[PDB]
RNA sequence: UACAGGCGAGAGACCGAUAGCGAACAAGUACCGCGAGGGAAAGAUGAAAAGGACUUUGAAAAGAGAGUCAAAGAGUGCUUG
RNA sequence: GAAAGAUGGUGAACUAUGCCUGAGCGGGGCGAAGCCAGAGGAAACUCUGGUGGAGGCUCGAAGCGAUACUGACGUGCAAA
RNA sequence: GCAAAUAUUCAAAUGAGAACUUUGAAGGCCGAAGAGGAGAAAGGUUCCAUGUGAACGGCACUUGCACAUGGGUAAGCCGAUCCUAAGGGAAGGGGUAACCCCGGCAGAUAGCGCGAUCACGCGCAUCCCCGAAAGGGAAUCGGGUUAAGAUUUCCCGAGCCGGGAUGUGGCGGUUGACGGCGACGUUAGGAAGUCCGGAGACGCCGGCGGGGGCCUCGGGAAGAGUUAUCUUUUCUGCUUAACGGCCUGCCAACCCUGGAAACGGUUCAGCCGGAGGUAGGGUCCAGUGGCCGGAAGAGCACACGUCGCGCGGUGUCCGGUGCGCCCCCGGCGGCCCAUGAAAAUCCGGAGGACCGAGUACCGUUCACGCCCGGUCGUACUCAUAACCGCAUCAGGUCUCCAAGGUGAACAGCCUCUGGCCAAUGGAACAAUGUAGGCAAGGGAAGUCGGCAAAACGGAUCCGUAACUUCGGGAAAAGGAUUGGCUCUGAGGACUGACAGUCGACUCAGAACUGGUACGGACAAGGGGAAUCCGACUGUUUAAUUAAAACAAAGCAUUGCGAUGGUCCUCGCGGAUGCUGACGCAAU
RNA sequence: UCCCGUGAACCAUCGAGUCUUUGAACGCAAGUUGCGCCCGAGGCCAUCCGGCCGAGGGCACGCCUGCCUGGGCGUCACGC
């Protein structure tokens, strides 16, 4: 809602910083196995439950 | 089986009294030196309807005995009281309707209401609308008096028990038919959750001793003994007789 | 939002500390003299241009006069 | 004809959410919120209105907000008791005190 | 009816976030966490769910302080 | 209040008014209005923003 | 004397990615449930990225030539297959 | 490979009931007490015409529900 | 299989590629209880710009609520925050093996509060905390501004509230002001403990009256539309906020004089009067009423003329109307075995301990002036795609605003503002379906059964049986009428049995007229004679049962006078009970 | 500049340090960055040699040893 608490606004902010594709240079490091962000979230597909 | 409706009321949950709009308790004023040895003068200020109760209530304002302030009490109004009346409380008060006197100050045959039982309990008897007690006798070698209660029973009470002269106002209320489920609904909305009532014979066996059967019937005597367990004591508890009242037993 | 009625007291109130400005709105049929004070904006409506010019001169030099 | 909308985020039509339609210089119709009406002060003795005092919402009577002539009536018990109630109390005070002596005249 | 019509009426939260454990298990009306038992001083845990125990024992977080006690025990807790 | 103080110690200027908002990603942003003595553009130049 | 926890070791006629702990991998993770709780899948290019410049067709993805390599028909989910 | 039995916990965001504090329910029909006027009468009172607007009254809009087609659908738009 | 929610078409642009994107034109729909404009909950970046290979958007896409990169939420005045409701937690104490369970049980109950400090005094009563973004409540309005923020957070202008100080001026000392017969008036006008009152502060229903907004009529100036014919015509607009004064003074309430029968005054209704009417004259109250300031400098509409948030000009009127609609208010009436919160906060009073000058000090709720105003939310959707239903699901989910015509009507039907044409397209028109019609003669023969359909239907006039608890039945039944046009009569207002002017609405009646049509679409009872059950209204097996079941009023029985009855609890203890026989409890 | 040296390092190791908001969680609470009180280095004026904004830091509960303040004819002594 537009009326929210600071604590809920704080957690929603962090969830946004985590919806980003991995940097390209991570894919180049020695002995690397990360392919993609396996935790990306879409607001219409998976709800935060908080 | 399961816990029956009569057993569910003692837990309180939805069966507590509906008292949001009530006006406070109705009683005499704490008995003191003024009322033991003389009389205290009060003025009736308002006659008010108390939700959940048929007797009207009288707001009497006294002057404090030893503090510079008012004392605002609340009585069960006797029939006849009116705003602006001076009521008098105490031991030397005149025998007038609305006055509060101890029973040693009331002749036999007098009509009284809000009678105490222990000296200072501030009123336990004859408090419903149009109800009164009658002073039958005095026994001066005990400090006790015999009164007749609304039920007809004769109780011996101290000669210092206070009472209000007259009868409780609002009498005759229950002579009017209600005619409607709706009128019963509004009556109980302000009292407690006891209405409507489903007959036990219309229940299933799991929730009532009378329940079940291919026809609605009790199937056992409806009179149950006094010492029956809770959940079993439904019907006519410890009944001495049943059937229509005739002759002497109706007296 | 507080109208003055006389040149006399308007001069006194335009001669106050924190009189920031005086505005002069020449209108139809009249001229308005508004003085910007701390709490209120005071207004005279002057009807004689001769009395209008006389008022202008007594406005004490320093008091910001705007012509619109 | 321009339907309107609330200007607060209180969206229900309670007594506190009172609106008035006004036409502003911009050619617009808007809602503006209003006070909810208060009864004014009353005399307990007779229930009647107290004269000479406006009917305002209780914080609107604060000393910092209303001039003292709008808050007071220049008589004993003023703004608390109406005129007749004062007159009755005076006579009753006087007469009953005069009755106190004529009962004490009987003490012989 | 039950089912689709009745699922449309989820609008009110029975649980919200808990300050002590962080899970959406704080029952607002009852005012206690169903997971950790807050505000009870002791933590809610049972031996009839060993799996729930191991989700929240020591070592599943940082051990901000107890991480270094092994190193301090060696060298018998020297203070400089 | 502290924003007003700190902008006087640093940049040696005066804030007529400070308005704040916590941005959607978690940081706070302060809009500082300079008292009409100082010039915002000249303050902008002395640090380098424009 | 005891010691499925903690920390630090050493072993084995044990298992060999559907096995062995649920988890060899950002696994008590993703995801589900209001909740208590439930709970996966998923390892292997090459010795070395040397991970395919350039030309040509195509809007592109790609194809056809070519180039690297012992090998690409080992071509970034790629040993065998 | 049960139907069960036990121990200890979690739910009234759906639904049940009580309590508190808010919001909401066109236009029509019938026409109870009370009241006014005229007429009749020894009286008691009656009669006539209005007025008025009662009621878990009535047709019905929104809302709330769910009788019938045992209609459609019945690997549905939909676990109603 | 892609079929509900009426619907698309033509040109052009773009592009590799257009039924699906964009602009223009046309044709349609929602039709305002909306497919319009905004919110509460819930979501969490979906908002906005730029770009984009795959995937995804059940056809497609240049496209997007997808993907990538950036940007975006501004408050002393809106909220939260403060107060209490139902209710929750809780210290000493009681119980408990312990986790835990008990709040009135009354304990040096937590907190002491107030005047004082230069120390002491007083008082301590039903007592702490939490609990409402719909209850209570310090204070804001108008105009601008963005790709995206603000209607009131930003800019321009104009105010207000709370706290803190302090100064100039004023006001009083008959110590603590004047005026009025009075109701009361004047923006100043001592006051300590203590006490008292008011507001906050309250149900539903009915009608009547008032204000604002809208709708509606006529006139004037501005622009536009129609114009072969007409049409002084049709369309659009012609604005003025909080706040500050002055006026006005509704309906009530109140004051003074006076003394009422031959009773009068009065409402739609009531009602009022020797406890003082009618009358005459005053006070006060409400206001979203009028004037001025704000404020024309703003906004809007025209017409001009110029390079770049240019500039200049014209105007921003006049009456009238109401069983109209929305909101609010006033004041009466009705209803109840129902009487329809609290507290914070603010205001007023009773009393009068104690206090000072007049070379001046004690004041003061006045005016002006000075400073300060913290924290968190604020974008966007609010739903036939942003919430829940495993989905971009014909489901479900609380509100505010609400135009014209027809009409009783927020019915249905058509239209304007605003919004859309999003539901994969093309061809053809077999059977069988599904949804919707019509059918000669007959008219329930069909079928378990009139299931389904048809028939009836609005309004005005007339007429209406059995039976009855005398209230009904009843819209019983049964009849007649209904368009258009041209007239006639009645029913009013104000101003000076009259004269003049004005006037929106209803009802009666007549002649003429038509291919006998006329509640012309829409909307909208079929009726009657009986039997059984339940008296009625009400309720019920969410998702196979709506009933004859449940409830109910009425009737009757039973227990109980408190050291009690019925009931809950492991215990402590508790519910009924803020109760007490016209009551509680059990049938 | 870190390369024959105070000297690189996603080095190892550990003694010196830092350690946001919470949590038994402790000033009162909590779907609140909500609501109090106390101290106070530093700076300003003077409405005092006081008052204003302060950097930082306190204020939970039960308990033990000591202490300070106090209460009650509970038991006394001594008085008045
Ligand atoms: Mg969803
Ligand atoms: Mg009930
Ligand atoms: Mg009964
Ligand atoms: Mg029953
Ligand atoms: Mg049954
Ligand atoms: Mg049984
Ligand atoms: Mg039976
Ligand atoms: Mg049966
Ligand atoms: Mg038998
Ligand atoms: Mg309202
Ligand atoms: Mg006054
Ligand atoms: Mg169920
Ligand atoms: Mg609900
Ligand atoms: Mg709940
Ligand atoms: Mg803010
Ligand atoms: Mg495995
Ligand atoms: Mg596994
Ligand atoms: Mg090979
Ligand atoms: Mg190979
Ligand atoms: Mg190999
Ligand atoms: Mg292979
Ligand atoms: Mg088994
Ligand atoms: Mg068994
Ligand atoms: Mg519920
Ligand atoms: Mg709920
Ligand atoms: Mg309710
Ligand atoms: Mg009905
Ligand atoms: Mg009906
Ligand atoms: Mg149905
Ligand atoms: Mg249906
Ligand atoms: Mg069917
Ligand atoms: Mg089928
Ligand atoms: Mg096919
Ligand atoms: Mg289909
Ligand atoms: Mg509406
Ligand atoms: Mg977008
Ligand atoms: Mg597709
Ligand atoms: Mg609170
Ligand atoms: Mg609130
Ligand atoms: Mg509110
Ligand atoms: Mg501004
Ligand atoms: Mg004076
Ligand atoms: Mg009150
Ligand atoms: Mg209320
Ligand atoms: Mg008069
Ligand atoms: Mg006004
Ligand atoms: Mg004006
Ligand atoms: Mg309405
Ligand atoms: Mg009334
Ligand atoms: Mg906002
Ligand atoms: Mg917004
Ligand atoms: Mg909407
Ligand atoms: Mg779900
Ligand atoms: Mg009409
Ligand atoms: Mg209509
Ligand atoms: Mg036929
Ligand atoms: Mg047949
Ligand atoms: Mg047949
Ligand atoms: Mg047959
Ligand atoms: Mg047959
Ligand atoms: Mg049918
Ligand atoms: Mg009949
Ligand atoms: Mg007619
Ligand atoms: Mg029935
Ligand atoms: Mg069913
Ligand atoms: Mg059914
Ligand atoms: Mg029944
Ligand atoms: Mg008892």
């Amino acid at each position: 809602p537009s009326h929210k608490t600071f604590r809920i606004k704080q957690k929603l902010a962090k969830k946004q910083r985590q919806n980003r594709p991995i940097p390209y240079w991570i894919r180049m490091r020695t002995d690397n196995t990360i392919r993609y962000n396996a935790k990306r979230r879409h607001w219409r597909r998976t709800k935060l439950g908080f | 089986g399961r816990v029956i409706r009569a057993q569910r009321k003692g837990a309180g949950s939805v069966f507590k009294s509906h008292t949001h709009h009530r006006k406070g308790p109705a009683r005499f004023r704490s008995l003191d030196f003024g009322e033991r040895n003389g009389y205290l003068k009060g003025v009736v200020t308002d006659v008010i309807h108390d939700p959940g109760r048929g007797a009207p209530l009288a707001k009497v304002t006294f002057r404090h005995p030893f503090r510079y302030k008012h004392q605002k009490e609340l009585f069960v109004a006797a029939e006849g009281m009116y705003t602006g009346q001076f009521v008098y409380c105490g031991r030397r008060a005149t025998l007038s309707v609305g006055n509060v006197l101890p029973l040693r100050s009331v002749p036999e045959g007098g009509v009284i209401c809000n009678v105490e039982h222990h000296v200072g309990d501030r009123g336990v008897f004859a408090r419903a609308s149009g109800d009164y007690a009658i002073v039958i006798s005095h026994n001066p070698d005990n400090g006790t008096s015999r009164i007749k209660l609304p039920s007809g029973a004769k109780k011996i009470v101290p000669s210092s028990c206070r009472a209000m002269i007259g009868q409780v106002a609002g009498g005759g209320r229950t002579e009017k038919p209600m005619l409607k489920a709706g009128n019963a609904y509004h009556k109980y909305r302000v009292k407690r959750n006891s209405w409507p009532k489903v007959r036990g014979v219309a229940m299933n066996p799991v929730e009532h001793p009378h329940g079940g059967g291919n026809h609605q019937h009790i199937g056992h005597a409806s009179t149950v003994r006094r010492d029956a367990p809770p959940g079993q004591k439904v019907g006519l508890i410890a009944a001495r007789r049943t059937g229509r009242l005739r002759g002497q037993a109706a007296a | 939002p507080k109208q003055i009625h006389e040149i006399k007291d308007f001069l006194l109130t335009a001669r106050r500390k924190d009189a920031r400005s005086v505005r002069i709105k020449r209108t139809k049929d009249a001229v308005k003299f508004k003085v910007r004070c701390s709490r209120y904006l005071y207004t005279l409506c002057v009807f004689d241009a001769d009395k209008a010019n006389k008022l202008k001169q007594s406005l004490p030099p320093g008091l910001s006069v705007q012509e619109v | 004809v321009q339907r309107l909308t609330y200007r607060k985020r209180h969206s229900y039509a309670t007594k506190s959410n009172q609106t008035r339609v006004v036409k502003t210089p911009g050619g617009k119709l808007v809602y503006q919120y209003t006070k909810k009406r208060a009864s004014g002060p009353k005399c307990p003795v007779t229930g009647k209105k107290i004269q000479g005092i406006p009917h305002l919402r209780p914080t609107e009577y604060k000393r910092s907000r209303l001039s003292r002539n709008r808050r007071t009536v220049n008589r004993p018990y003023g703004g608390v008791l109406s005129g007749p109630a004062v007159r009755e109390r005076i006579i009753r005070a006087f007469l009953v005190e005069e009755q106190k002596i004529v009962k004490k005249v009987l003490k012989i | 009816t039950k089912g689709t019509g009745s699922f449309g009426k989820r609008r009110n939260k029975t649980h919200t976030l808990c300050i002590r454990c962080g899970r959406r298990s704080f029952h607002l009306q009852k005012s206690t966490c169903s997971s950790c038992g807050y505000p009870a001083a002791r933590i809610r845990k049972y031996n009839w769910s060993v799996k729930a125990i191991r989700r929240k024992t020591t070592g599943t977080g940082r051990m901000r302080y107890m991480r270094h006690v092994p190193r301090r025990f060696k060298s018998n807790f020297r203070e400089g | 209040k502290k924003i007003k103080a700190a902008v006087k110690k640093m940049y040696d200027i005066q804030a007529k008014k400070v308005n704040t908002l916590i941005r959607p990603d978690g940081k706070k942003k302060a809009y500082v209005k300079l008292t009409p003595d100082y010039d915002a553009l000249d303050v902008a130049n002395k640090i380098g923003i424009i």
